[PDB]
């Protein structure tokens, strides 16, 4: 592997919630969509795995 | 010559009731302090946008002056960050000497 | 990179770190090896936020040109500090004009 | 529909069955437990003291 | 600001230090005068008109006394050791508020400043008994050092219970929080544990047996290292006064004084603009207070900065004095505890209770929604 | 630059020590102070409170090794009667 | 027309002097050598008590009040006291702890040069930031000042929640130093 | 009876604490411009007082003019340091 | 200058003056004119248990000035930290490690 | 003489309350902390004593799209 | 410049260079700290929408909001300037009485309730503007409308009554 997958992707949710200046935190909706795709693909892969082999 | 002033039963009862009264007065006070804090925060929130706006024009002013001071001195502007974000200055150019005073 | 600063938070360089983590996760995978190359500039911006070496280098140069430029031009009358402590005050309009040289 | 069904970045784990919760509440874990879980838990529980008793009878302390 | 900061700083430093030094010198006269009333005798009444110069003569007598310090391979321990003991003794005063924020330093971590100065104090006892030329006497200095470190934990664990109610380590904020109630009432056990710890920390009777047995084994060939130094005595009495002021800051009202204005407002209801000031009470009448002569002067004299500051100092002064009395009364009331017995009291009686209260108090604070805010308010 | 100087001092404490096993206890602590001071000064330079937390835990572990070390030194002294190396 | 950039001396919000840091660093170094050269282990520990206070003051003088006070409460208040106890009680003969330091003097030049010449490059720019000279500029913010916390309050905000695993592992380290130190030293019952 | 002569030292201590608090509040009142001093101050309060010196010249000066004077957009202080960072 | 600095100097100066009276005025004379025994383990234990409990109580001070935010989750963790340290105290109470009884 | 807790637990609790009072009531006060956390809040909400909302510690950004304001523009200077 | 609090600051750097002509200009607010806190609730009663647009705008542009949100900042200073002008035109006597009180009370609102109550009645009657602290508890009297203030240095006289908007 030349790619590292974060063991803890929840670091994107880190950050103090106090004394936050406006425009300090970057927009991470595209990060959220990458991790949403990944969850949906594993759900579907497993669904194909245990539904196309249980019939 | 036993006296009730030092008998354990009146003392524990007296000490107990004092602690409950003080614990009633602590409960009410901290509840008032926490509501005074709510009004202090909302008071600073309604002022934060006017105060930040006057700061923001000052940051735009000095940055545009520093960008010009460079173009007139070094012939161009040296890019520090590859991003277009405004980063608040760490170092500044300073006159060689302070005002006489 | 923790996201918590000395005054109740957040940390000054935390935006660059999240911008760097976002770039790596969303452009680099096992399919494309060179996706991480779009991260090279973003990492420099984060190494620069923490250490400020390139900014120091710009200022040392710009400051040397500024001092060598204001050390040779003719000076009419430098404003005293007391004059520049009355700048923008409600009753010292004469001193504000001198500071502004307008 | 709140319009943000997936709102937080989460770790996907390669497992064999569909994920229900990455972090269930304690009350739900007890509620969804099968009666086999109760036998298995009690069987293990008694195994500790019973090992110490059997180990006492055979090699006495 | 109006005038130079350096002048401001000097005026505040002299206004706090010089009146505190004259006070530490009358605590010594007061100990003797109090012990004598309780012991059916008199205190000092001869050096001075009412014995009020007794401290001055005793302090001056020591200064002019020859010192027999060995000075053998030590010219920095003898002449620079004890001097810094007195610097440490006066360092805690700079965080004392004589009014809201009226301190040399208004420090947010004021409590952790005082804990640091207490830990430094242990050295003076350990170094003072280092010059003791005796096997058992040297061990007594270690035993006194072990009494200080143990009762410091009692003092620091107890302060942590006030910080939980206050939310801050600023002595000003700690007192201002007590406008709701003095901390002695809701933290009654914690107060009586703090006072006992403070006497043991000061190494005063009934907790001084460790350093007391030292004078018994000197023999006929040795000497002590406190034969002429007023330094250690000034440090001792200064520590007692500072402990009493801290006890009054944390549990009594600090500088907070019961306010009559609130009591008279509730009772009075017949407000009159003609200056009569009729009262709707059973012992009331028609007062004849002069608007031009008395009420105008009284009202202005109430809000003058000097007057309000004077009654805040007098409040903190009365409460420190009451606690100084309890120190002297305690010394005149009990025998001495053996070192082993005091160590059991600290470690097997007062620390377990404090740790149990360390659990309980935040649990109650959460249960009644009474965690305070930790931002700058009050 | 102060943090590196003190790290040398603790290291040179081991360079110049043939007999003191007490001074090796002292030189370990000087090295811990230099490393904590470095983390603390770099923490103020990056606006990061997590460096202050890591410094705090290094102070706790440092005291705990002092307790574990001086206790072992007491166990050694009870049977040997000297803390001196026969060099 | 006249210089747009103007430099003035602050009057009532003028902070502290950088000089105090060069004084404290020089004092910290001087006492540092005196630790490793002193014949008596007692004097070395006293010079160590001196060093711990110079660093504590440097930290308080640069705004790290709670950690500097914590250093003063723990190192001078408790760690060094345990060092005085053991030292003032063990029988120490000072002649048996003295070694020929001159034999070791050549290796001191060698080790000092090599270690310093490597570690220095490793440090970040901001530790070695201190003729035109750079100055550090600072300005004010309002949204990030609404409810500013002292550092202890900020450490507290994250110490018992986000990074609570460190507290759990340290509590077990202290627990081990308690049980283990008593087991190796005391006579049971 | 009351032994007032033993109470005399206690009055001196109370009077000493009184004169410290009496005089300290007076000099801080004149230091702050014949106005009461500020106490539990934070970054906000300190910056609010710096802006009071921007409008009036005094850290405790006050004015309720909705329009800032000319030159106010230039006197915003940016503190310069040599070592801290 | 700062009040803290002027205060420390003044305390330092007073100490010098009291010292000077002794050197200037008090009389002076030029003439300024080996065993082994085991030490009690108790002395070690007093500093040992102090050092560990002092650190643990120190680690609790940040909780007291951050309780409004720590709240229930913070309370729980701080109680788990209190319970572990208490169990160690019950061990020194159980073995009379302080050797006081 | 002294009882055994496992053999007679209630008679031990009397002996410890009488013979080891500082220790016994430390364990008791300690246990009252977990009791108060499990009883008072349910009783508080039974009688209507609600918890206060958290106070604001960051500027309270409004959720949703911006409101597209009109007024107070450059022409109103 | 950097938001770090300074530790060894001895000098101030000013810059007389003005903003470029292209940026539309604004007149900055000239009220001090204490007048702003007296009118802080009145400004948030009227300027809340504009104050919220500005913060929402800067949020929508991360790292680029000082620029890119100038027009909105100019709208917040004009709206706040309109409230300060109105208090001066109508509530000047009570307004000064309030913030000069806060001047000698550590700028603490609970210390100056009687002055605020009289200023609240003037503003509400002249500008219809009311002070609302959001999310206050419902089982108790609002802290700002309470006859007794525990943490007040001076007792509130019984005849001084809290202003309720409509009674
Ligand atoms: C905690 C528990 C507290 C309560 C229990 C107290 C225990 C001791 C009680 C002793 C007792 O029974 O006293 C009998 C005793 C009667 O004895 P006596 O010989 O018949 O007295 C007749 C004399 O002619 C009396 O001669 P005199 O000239 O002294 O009397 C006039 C006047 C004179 O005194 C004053 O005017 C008071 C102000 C003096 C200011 C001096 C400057 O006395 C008073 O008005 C009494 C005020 C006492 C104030 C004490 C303040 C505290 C001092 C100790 C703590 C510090 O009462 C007193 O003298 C004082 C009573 C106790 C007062 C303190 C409580
Ligand atoms: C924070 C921790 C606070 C712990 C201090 C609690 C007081 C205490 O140790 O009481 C012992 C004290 C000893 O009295 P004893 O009559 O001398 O006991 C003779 C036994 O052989 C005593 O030996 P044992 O091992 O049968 O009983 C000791 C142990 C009971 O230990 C066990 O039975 C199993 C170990 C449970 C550990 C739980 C950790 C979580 O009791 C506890 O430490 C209570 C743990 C739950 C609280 O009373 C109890 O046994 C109380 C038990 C409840
Ligand atoms: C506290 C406020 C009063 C302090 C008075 C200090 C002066 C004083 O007591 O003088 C006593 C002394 C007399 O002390 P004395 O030692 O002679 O007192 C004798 C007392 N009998 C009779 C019981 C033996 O008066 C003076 O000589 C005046 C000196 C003034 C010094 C400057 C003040
Ligand atoms: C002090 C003077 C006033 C109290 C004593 C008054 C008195 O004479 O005693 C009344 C009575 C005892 O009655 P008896 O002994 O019969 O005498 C009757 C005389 N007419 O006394 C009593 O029975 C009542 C005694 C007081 C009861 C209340 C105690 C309140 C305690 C508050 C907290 C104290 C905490 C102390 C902590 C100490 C820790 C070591
Ligand atoms: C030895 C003694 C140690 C005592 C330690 C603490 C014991 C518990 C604390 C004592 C009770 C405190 C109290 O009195 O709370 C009163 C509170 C009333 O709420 P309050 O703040 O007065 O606001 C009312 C506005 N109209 O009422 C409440 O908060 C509701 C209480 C419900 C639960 C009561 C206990 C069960
Ligand atoms: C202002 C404050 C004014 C009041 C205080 C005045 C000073 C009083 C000082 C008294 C100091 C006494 C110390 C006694 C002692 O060393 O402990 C005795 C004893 C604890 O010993 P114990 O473990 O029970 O051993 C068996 C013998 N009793 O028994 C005890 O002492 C334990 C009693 C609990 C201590 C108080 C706890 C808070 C209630
Ligand atoms: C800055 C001013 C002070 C500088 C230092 C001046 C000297 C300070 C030491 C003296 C202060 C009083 O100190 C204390 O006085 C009393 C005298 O009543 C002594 O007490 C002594 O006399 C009484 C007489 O009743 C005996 O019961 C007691 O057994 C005995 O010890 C104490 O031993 C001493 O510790
Ligand atoms: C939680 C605490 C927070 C507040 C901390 C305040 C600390 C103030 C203490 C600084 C003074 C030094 O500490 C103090 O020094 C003197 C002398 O060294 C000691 O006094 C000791 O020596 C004197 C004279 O030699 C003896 O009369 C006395 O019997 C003996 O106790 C005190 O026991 C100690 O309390
Ligand atoms: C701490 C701040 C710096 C120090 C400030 C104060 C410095 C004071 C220095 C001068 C001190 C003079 O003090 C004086 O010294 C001399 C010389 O030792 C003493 O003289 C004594 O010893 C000499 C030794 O030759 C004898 O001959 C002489 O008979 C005897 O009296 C005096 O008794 C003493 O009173
Ligand atoms: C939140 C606070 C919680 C407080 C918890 C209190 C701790 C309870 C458990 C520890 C106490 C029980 O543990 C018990 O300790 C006592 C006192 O040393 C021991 O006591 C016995 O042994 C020691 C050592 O030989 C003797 O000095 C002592 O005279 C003897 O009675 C018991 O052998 C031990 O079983
Ligand atoms: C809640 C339910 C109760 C939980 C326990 C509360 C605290 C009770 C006291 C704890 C110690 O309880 C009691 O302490 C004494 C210490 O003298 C010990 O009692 C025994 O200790 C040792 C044996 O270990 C004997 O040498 C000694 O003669 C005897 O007194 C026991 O350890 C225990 O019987």
């Amino acid at each position: 592997s030349r790619h590292i997958e974060l063991k803890y992707p929840e670091v994107f949710s880190h950050g103090s919630p106090f004394n936050v200046p406006a425009g300090f935190y970057p927009n991470l909706d595209h990060v959220i969509e990458h991790y949403r795709k990944q969850h949906l693909e594993e759900e579907e892969r497993k669904a194909k795995k245990l539904a196309a082999a249980a019939a | 010559p036993s006296r009730g002033l030092f008998r354990p039963r009146p003392l524990l009862a007296g000490a107990a009731v004092l602690m409950l009264y003080g614990w009633y007065k602590l409960v009410k006070g901290i509840r008032e302090q926490n509501e005074l804090a709510r009004e202090k925060m909302w008071a600073r929130i309604h002022l934060i946008p006017l105060l930040q706006a006057e700061e923001d024009r000052d940051h735009v002013r000095r940055y545009l002056a520093d960008q010009a001071r460079e173009k007139g001195l070094l012939g161009e502007n040296i890019k520090v960050y590859n991003s277009d974000r405004y980063v608040r200055p760490t170092f500044a150019v300073t006159p060689s000497k302070p005002a006489q005073e | 990179a923790s996201g918590y600063g000395l005054n109740g938070g957040p940390s000054r360089c935390f935006p660059f770190w999240q911008e760097l983590l976002a770039c790596y996760v969303t452009n680099s995978s096992e399919d494309n090896p060179d996706g991480k190359n779009k991260c090279i500039p973003v990492m420099e911006d984060y190494y620069e936020c923490l250490h400020h070496r390139k900014e120091a280098a710009r200022v040392r140069a710009l400051q040397a040109a500024y001092r060598e430029a204001e050390a040779k031009k003719l000076q009419e009358n430098p404003p005293t500090a007391g004059q520049i402590r009355n700048l923008g005050l409600l009753n010292k309009e004469e001193d504000t004009k001198k500071v502004h040289c307008a | 529909t709140p319009t943000q069904t997936y709102q937080f970045p989460s770790k996907t784990v390669k497992t064999d069955y569909p994920l229900i919760d990455n972090d269930p509440h304690f009350t739900r874990v007890i509620r969804y437990a099968r009666p086999s879980d109760y036998a298995h838990g009690l069987a293990a529980a008694a195994a500790g003291p019973a090992a110490l008793w059997l180990m006492e009878r055979i090699s006495p302390s | 600001m109006s005038y130079s900061q350096t002048i401001n700083s000097l005026v505040e430093v002299v206004l706090v230090l010089v009146p505190s030094l004259v006070g530490i010198a009358y605590v010594t006269v007061g100990e003797r005068k109090t012990m004598g009333s309780m012991q059916r005798r008199l205190g000092p009444n001869a050096v001075g008109i009412y014995g009020l110069l007794q401290a001055f003569a005793d302090a001056l007598k020591l200064l002019l006394k020859e010192y027999v310090g060995p000075t053998q391979a030590n010219l920095v321990l003898f002449f620079l050791g004890p001097v810094i003991t007195l610097i440490f003794s006066l360092l805690g005063y700079a965080v004392i508020p004589y009014g809201p924020g009226l301190a040399v330093n208004d420090l947010s971590t004021g409590i952790l400043y005082m804990l640091a100065v207490s830990s430094l104090a242990t050295y003076g006892i350990l170094l003072a008994g280092w010059s003791a030329n005796s096997k058992y006497a040297f061990l007594g200095s270690l035993r006194s050092t072990a009494q200080l470190i143990s009762y410091e934990l009692v003092l620091s664990s107890s302060i942590l219970l006030v910080i939980m109610l206050s939310g801050s380590l600023s002595l000003t904020v700690i007192v201002e929080s007590q406008r709701a109630i003095w901390y002695i009432l809701p933290l009654l056990p914690v107060f009586i544990i703090f006072f006992i710890g403070s006497v043991a920390e000061t190494n005063r009777a009934p907790f001084d047996l460790a350093e007391a047995e030292s004078e018994l084994v000197s023999g006929f060939m040795t000497e002590h290292a406190a034969v002429i130094f007023v330094f250690f005595f000034l440090a001792e009495y200064g520590s007692i006064v500072l402990m009493c002021i801290l006890t009054s800051i944390l549990f009594l009202g600090g500088y907070l004084l019961i306010s009559l204005l609130d009591i008279i407002y509730n009772n009075l209801l017949s407000w009159i603009v003609i200056g009569k000031y009729i009262i709707f009470i059973f012992p009331f009448w028609g007062p004849v207070f002069i608007d031009l002569g008395l009420y105008e002067i009284i009202s202005y004299l109430y809000n003058a900065p000097t007057v309000e500051g004077s009654f805040y100092g007098l409040s903190l002064g009365v409460k420190t004095s009451i606690l100084i009395f309890v120190f002297i009364w305690t010394r005149a009331s009990f025998p001495r505890i053996r070192f082993d017995q005091l160590m059991s009291f600290c470690w097997t009686v007062l620390l377990p209770i404090l740790f149990a209260l360390i659990v309980l108090v935040p649990c109650i604070l959460y249960s009644f929604n009474i965690f305070p805010v930790n931002i700058s308010l009050l | 630059n102060i943090t590196l100087i003190l790290f040398l001092i603790g290291i040179l404490g081991f360079v110049l020590n043939r007999k003191n096993i007490i001074l090796m206890l002292i030189s370990i602590e000087i090295m811990l102070l230099s490393i904590t001071f470095l983390i603390l000064l770099s923490s103020l330079n990056m606006d990061d409170i997590i460096g202050q937390t890591y410094a705090i835990y290094i102070i706790v572990v440092a005291g705990a090794e002092s307790a574990i070390g001086l206790g072992i030194l007491v166990a050694f002294y009870r049977l040997r009667g000297s803390i001196a190396i026969e060099y | 027309s006249q210089i747009s950039l103007l430099l003035l001396k602050e009057i009532y919000t003028n902070g502290s002097t950088h000089i105090m840091l060069d004084i404290l660093s020089v004092l910290a170094v001087i006492s540092g050598i005196c630790v490793i050269i002193s014949k008596n282990p007692i004097v070395s520990v006293l010079h160590l008590i001196g060093l711990f206070a110079y660093v504590s003051f440097y930290l308080i003088l640069i705004g790290l009040n709670f950690v500097g006070l914590s250093y003063l409460i723990v190192y001078i208040g408790a760690v060094s006291i345990l060092f005085l106890f053991i030292l003032m009680l063990i029988n120490i003969r000072t002649s048996e702890l003295q070694s020929n330091t001159s034999n070791s003097i050549p290796l001191t030049i060698l080790v000092g040069i090599i270690i310093s010449s490597f570690l220095f490059k490793m440090l970040p720019y901001g530790v070695i930031i201190s003729k035109n000279d750079l100055f550090f500029i600072t300005s004010k913010i309002w949204d990030g000042a609404l409810a500013e916390n002292n550092h202890i309050s900020s450490i507290g905000n994250i110490m018992y929640t986000n990074y609570n695993v460190w507290l759990i592992l340290a509590s077990f380290i202290l627990l081990l130093a308690m049980v283990g130190a008593i087991v190796i030293t005391i006579k049971p019952r | 009876p009351v032994p007032f002569e033993t109470l005399i030292p206690y009055g001196i201590i109370i009077a000493m604490f009184g004169v410290t608090g009496a005089g300290m509040a007076k000099v801080r009142h004149m230091f702050n411009g014949d106005k009461r001093h500020r106490w539990s101050v934070d970054q906000w309060d300190k910056q609010q007082m710096e802006r009071d010196r921007r409008l009036t010249g005094h850290l405790r000066g006050q004015t309720d003019n909705p329009i800032a004077p000319p030159g106010f957009e230039f006197n915003n202080p940016w503190k310069v340091x040599x070592x801290x960072x | 200058m700062s009040a803290m600095s002027i205060y420390i100097i003044f305390v330092s100066i007073i100490a010098i003056l009291f010292l000077a009276i002794d050197l200037i005025f008090a009389p002076h004379n030029p003439y300024k004119e080996q065993s082994r025994s085991p030490f009690n383990i108790s002395f070690f234990i007093y500093g040992l248990v102090f050092l560990l409990l002092d650190l643990e109580i120190l680690l609790l001070y940040p909780f007291a000035v951050s309780e409004y935010v720590n709240s229930a989750y913070g309370l729980a963790a701080a109680l788990i930290f209190i319970g572990i340290i208490t169990i160690g105290f019950v061990y020194e109470l159980g073995h009379d490690a302080l050797k006081v009884h | 003489t002294t009882p055994r807790f496992w053999s007679t637990p209630l008679k031990y609790c009397r002996w410890a309350a009488r013979e080891r009072p500082a220790l016994f009531f430390s364990v008791v006060i300690g246990a009252l902390g977990p009791v108060t956390l499990a009883t008072v809040p349910p009783l508080r909400r039974l009688i209507g004593d609600v918890d206060a909302a958290p106070i604001p510690l960051t500027y309270p950004i409004p959720p949703g799209p911006r409101k597209q304001l009109k007024g107070y523009d450059d022409d109103t200077e | 410049m950097a938001t770090r609090k300074p530790a060894f600051n001895q000098h101030v750097l000013l810059d007389t260079t003005p903003l470029p002509d292209s940026i539309p200009k604004v007149k900055e607010i000239g009220a001090s700290s204490a007048p702003l806190l007296s009118a802080s609730f009145f400004i948030g009663a009227r300027c809340k929408d504009y104050n919220d647009d500005y913060m929402q705008c800067k949020n929508e542009n991360p790292g680029r909001g000082e620029f890119e949100c100038l027009k909105e900042g100019r709208r917040v200073t004009r709206c706040a300037r309109s409230v300060l002008k109105d208090i001066n035109t109508h509530c000047l006597e009570q307004f000064r009485a309030h913030w000069q009180c806060l001047d000698n009370n550590n700028q603490q609102l609970w210390q100056c309730r009687p002055a605020e109550w009289k200023l609240n009645k003037c503003v509400y009657e002249n500008l219809k503007l009311e002070k609302v602290i959001p999310d206050q508890p419902k089982n108790s009297t609002p802290v700002h409308l309470r006859q007794r203030q525990i943490f007040a240095h001076h007792a509130i006289p019984p005849w001084e009554r809290p202003f309720i908007p409509g009674q």
